[PDB]
RNA sequence: ACCCGAAACCGGUCGAUCUAGCCCGGGGCAGGGUGAAGUCCCUCAACCGAGGGAUGGAGGCCCGCUAGGGGUGCUGAUGUG
RNA sequence: GGGCCAGGGUUCCACGGCAAUGGUCGUCAGCCGUGGGUUAGUCGGUCCUAACCCCGCCCGUAACUCGGCGCGGGGGAAAGGGAAACGGGUUUAUAUUCCCGUACCGCGGGGGUAGGUGCGGCAACGCAAGCCCGGAGGGUGACGCCUCGGGGUAGGCGGACCGGCCGAUGAGGCCGGCUAAGCGUAUAAGCCCGGGGAGUGCCGUAAUGGCGAGAACCGGGUGAAAGCGCGAAUGGCCCCCCCGUUAGGGGGGUUCCGCCGAUCCCUGGGGCCCGUGAAAAGCCCUCCGGGAAUUCCGAUCCCCCGCGACCGUACCGAGAACCGACACAGGUGCCCCUGGGUGAGAAGCCUAAGGCGUGUCGGGGGAAACCCGGCCGAGGGAACUCGGCAAACUGGCCCCGUAACUUCGGGAGAAGGGGUGCCUGCGGGUGCGUAACCCGCAGGUCGCAGUGACUAGGGGGGCCCGACUGUUUAAUAAAAA
RNA sequence: GCAUGAAUGGCGUAACGAGGUCCCCGCUGUCCCCGGCCGGGGCCCGGCGAAACCUCUGCCUGGCGCGCAUGCCAGGGACC
């Protein structure tokens, strides 16, 4: 166990689906919030200074 | 069969069609019989059936024509005797 | 190190939270306004088994249309009538203030404060005894052997709680215990701290012995109160 | 899956329409400099982002 | 065209069934299940007791025995004294309880 | 039904120990008897649940002990009242 | 501070589709054996007793390549499978 | 093999192809090019609520997108609850969705009628049994595990008859002999209604059991799955004949008895809990209050007319369409279902239906040595080895027989011994039966061997540890932990 | 009793165990002592066709040597 046979149980509900706000497939469906933009958990975008992901979008890094 | 029909809440019947093909028919189970409010004994004159069957019938074909159709005859007579004596 | 079972229980996780939805509901007395200065009649409609209560429960419908759930006293009959109030006759199943209950009587479900709903003597098969009555306090002997003083206006029910003797029979099987404790979501099976690693328990270690006395101070901090807490003594009393 | 939501179905439809080859007239107009696009996809090999 | 089915035959099985009815292919060496598995217990008791009750009721209806005799034989049958109606009739004739 | 000692504890076979089996058998034998009903006064009382007993003739149902319809404390309070 | 290489330490965040625990709602376990409590009947004597035969279906019971689950030995095969 | 979730997202269908992909080749393809394909009042989502979650107020925090009790609002199940449709046909690809035939539910409307103002029964009850608005109560929805009786239905078996194929154009074998929702219609168990007045007691069940708090017994009421009639032969199935250059057209039949019988349905018993095995929506009835109705109002009853929105619907569903980098011997889904013989058996073996020859590189050969997987080996029988490791012995069923010890339950299938095939006739149990299932008896006879293949325990005696069932280091430790 | 001992329990114990250990019947290719046969590889032929690894090379006896040399010293062999 813990190897090849384990990955066969990935046929359940996906953990993350598309997010209506940011358009990225990071919407935690069971809990009900986005792991990228914070949709459904906060009104303001989830932005952190230690993260370069939101700078990569606008080539501003 | 579909996962919904895999449930045991459906009763399944095997039938053979006039065209010669065997088919599986699923039906919803009928409810239980009405029971007396006081002692819990089964009532009489109240047919069993799901809501559609119950609505398929007229008013007088789904309950007895006597006062307090929700009680069995002993309870009905007992309650009326007590009420008359109290009055 | 790592946390203890008692430490983890304080965070209210589902592993430790009680399943208060399988049960029939709390059994509290009707509001004191109804019961004080007035006496109400009620009829016992049903007696049933409460998953986590250790005692049977009963449904009562009062003359004012109020329905309530009570702890059934031993010998209670379905369809009988009970009375709640100062003028209630002294009989099993009747609730009335301690001031009106003669001494030498068995009572249960005593109110700690007038109108609190009852805290004391609620387990199955338990009862308390009325010792003395005074204008400012009523002395009652509790199941633990303590003489406690209650306000005279505190309410109690006459009789003994049904379901006594439950401990006479063995729980023969680990499965029997499994179902008993799963009914209320109590931590079972339980481990022994002496067989844990040193990271987990004060008594943990490769050797399966406590390296320190098992009597812990009452002033010890959380994560250390294990074994015999503030024990006056230990062992067998001769 | 047998049961699908409309929004996911529409996104899958957009991806399906995207997955096609470059027009031959586009190739000749561009003089063979444009021969493919980055959205080509094989269902059993390259899986959709959703 | 649609080819016809290659239907399996039951001729040998039919012959074997006739032989077994006669009493063949039934010895100890042709048995695999337990004797109870072969002739169940509760079903046998049900058959015999229902037969005995039916016979007793028939006798009472025909008036060959009185009410006391019917009662005594009923409790005896429940107790299991009689393993078959032949033994029941042997008891009747032996005790002279049959009119 | 013809067992010298095991009684109702014969379902356990050779398990759980002499004292456990004896105490189980005694408690169950006492509980499974027929008890006098407090209403109709006939020996037709059976336990339907832990602490709940019912008469099989008149239908009266009451609350009693875990394994016996009446306990010493209940008897004492009944006589006192 | 000529250039490369650490185990590690701190901050904020992401994870219970694997796996651990618990809650809610649901599907499954061929065939057979043994025979607990309960409930009885028959025969001779009767100052006591003695001799037989049923019924009933419990079990963290038993055999079992049913399905399903587990992984003791061969330290078997494979061990760029 | 058949049906189908999750996941995949065009992989589905036709035509045209083989530069690349496919463990070889390939004219083939889940591959490349072109053009197509998913039709719903009834099937699912949509409605209800379960565990649980979210927003607002409120409190805390330096503060917050952070932690939190109480009040108010909302969400939360495509296998829980929950209105209504099934046959035939059609396309290369869709059909409970399209076409024909026959139905049902929701809303609104029109013409009548029951009733407002009506009856039959001692009774249980039988009835069309007034309309609208608001409220209360009862029932149903609505429920654990184990075990057994009764009533059915799928499927299966034997016989007769009709048509057809093989066979000697003998005996004999096989193939077809079909029937949906909907509508109308009754009993079984359970419970009830009247009469009746028992005990040196009777009555009854598989069993437990019931009776002056009302038994036996004689009349009845209500009450399921089913069967029966229409639907319905004009449909489907088998066969025959004439035209046969393509292309077509007609005539027959499709009828009965006897058994076994479900894990599929309906219904009642009994037992267990220190274990008590969901809620709401919806639906039915009753009762209270209020509002109209008399040349008038008015249905839960008959007849008819109109309207019923949004989204999924192709396909695989796995030893090649999912996850694991793969057309991966793993995992997910074996999640639901299964003719005949042997047989206790959903075991092993053979075989019908359906499927496949793609668990996709082929050809040659006394063509060796050696390695993996199997079969047998004379004489001895553990002398091998750390150690009987591996293999071997026994093996199903019937009968006899069975020790130390013991917690009296067990040990126990202890140990050990005898039998087992086929054929010809009888006896027995339940049964109406010479139907079906099972149980004995006598005789004749063949082999080395009769559980002849398949299936299928080797046994006993000391000691240590842990009482037992159970759990553990997923990937070197299953243990005395 | 180098250095056991009574709830970090003492002693005993029926039933149970893919736990550890000793003995006996029966059995056998474990062994004396290995020999035949069957299917798949191995081998040859037609196709598709890699990887680990690689300073350059690559015969020996006595030795010197960072003390155990295919490559140095003296000898012996060696057709590809
Ligand atoms: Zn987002
Ligand atoms: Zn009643
Ligand atoms: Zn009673």
């Amino acid at each position: 166990g813990s190897g090849t046979a384990t990955f066969g149980k990935r046929n359940s509900t996906p953990t993350h689906i598309r997010c209506r706000r940011c358009g990225r497939v990071s919407y935690n469906v069971k809990k009900g919030y986005c792991a990228a933009c914070g949709f459904g958990r906060s009104r303001r975008l989830r932005k952190y200074r230690w993260s370069k992901k939101w700078k990569k979008k606008k080539n501003a890094h | 069969m579909k996962p919904m029909y895999r449930s045991r809440s459906w009763r399944r019947k095997y039938v053979r069609t006039p065209g010669g093909r065997v088919v599986i028919h699923f039906e919803r189970k009928k409810p239980k019989i009405a029971h007396c409010a006081m002692c819990g004994r089964p009532l009489n004159g109240i047919p069993r059936g799901r809501p559609v069957e119950m609505r398929k019938l007229p008013k007088t074909k789904k309950r007895p024509e006597r006062p307090m159709p929700h009680l069995c005859p002993r309870c009905m007579r007992k309650v009326m005797k007590e009420q008359i004596r109290a009055q | 190190g790592k946390s203890l079972i008692q430490q983890r229980r304080g965070k209210g996780s589902p592993t430790f939270k009680s399943p208060s939805h399988r049960f029939r509901g709390a059994v509290k007395y009707i509001p004191l306004n109804y019961t004080q200065e007035k006496t109400l009649r009620g009829v016992v409609e049903e007696i049933m088994h409460d998953p986590g209560r250790t005692a049977p429960v009963a449904r009562v419908k009062f003359e004012n249309g109020i329905e309530k759930l009570i702890i059934a006293p031993e010998g209670l009959l379905v369809g009988q009538e009970i009375y709640i109030g100062p003028d209630a006759p002294i009989a099993v199943g009747n609730t009335l203030p301690l001031a009106k209950i003669p001494e030498g009587t068995y009572v249960y479900n005593i109110e700690g404060i007038p109108g609190d709903g009852g805290k004391y003597v609620r387990a199955g098969g338990t009862y308390a005894l009325v010792v003395s009555r005074e204008p400012d306090k009523v002395i009652v002997q509790l199941p633990s052997g303590e003489l406690k003083a209650f306000n005279p206006m505190c309410r109690a029910t006459i009789g003994v709680v049904a379901g006594g003797g439950r401990l006479e029979k063995p729980l023969v099987k680990a499965g029997k215990a499994y179902y008993k404790y799963k009914a209320r979501n109590k931590f079972w099976p339980t481990p022994r701290g002496v067989k844990m690693n040193a990271v987990n328990h004060p008594f943990g270690g490769k050797e399966h012995h406590p390296g320190k006395p098992t009597t812990t101070s009452r002033r010890a901090p959380p994560g250390r109160k294990v074994g015999h807490i503030a024990a006056r003594r230990t062992g067998r009393r001769k | 899956a047998r049961n699908k939501p409309l929004a996911k179905k529409l996104r899958l439809a957009k991806a399906l329409k995207q997955n096609r080859r470059v027009p031959v007239w586009v190739i000749v107009k561009t003089n063979r400099r444009v021969l493919t696009h980055p959205k080509r996809r094989y269902w059993r090999r390259t899986k959709l982002k959703e | 065209k649609k080819k016809p089915i290659k239907g399996q035959s039951r001729y040998r099985a039919k012959i074997r069934h006739e032989q077994k009815k006669k009493g063949r292919h039934r010895g100890p060496g042709s048995r695999k299940g337990k004797k109870t598995a072969r002739m169940g217990k509760k079903e046998l008791w049900i058959k015999t007791i229902r037969a005995l009750r039916k016979e007793l009721r028939k006798l009472k209806a025909q008036k060959k025995i009185d009410r006391k005799t019917y009662r005594m034989l009923y409790i005896r049958a429940k107790g299991g004294q009689f393993k078959n109606k032949h033994q029941l009739y042997l008891f009747l004739e032996e005790h002279g309880l049959l009119k | 039904s013809g067992t010298k000692k095991v009684g109702s504890a014969g379902r356990f076979g050779a398990r759980y120990g002499l004292k456990i089996r004896r105490r189980v058998a005694a408690v169950e034998a006492k509980m499974r008897q027929k008890h006098t009903c407090p209403v109709c006064g006939r020996k037709a009382v059976k336990r339907i649940s832990t602490g709940i007993w019912q008469c099989q003739k008149c239908g009266a149902t009451f609350a009693g002990g875990a394994y016996l319809p009446v306990t010493p404390a209940g008897k004492a309070v009944r006589r006192i009242t």
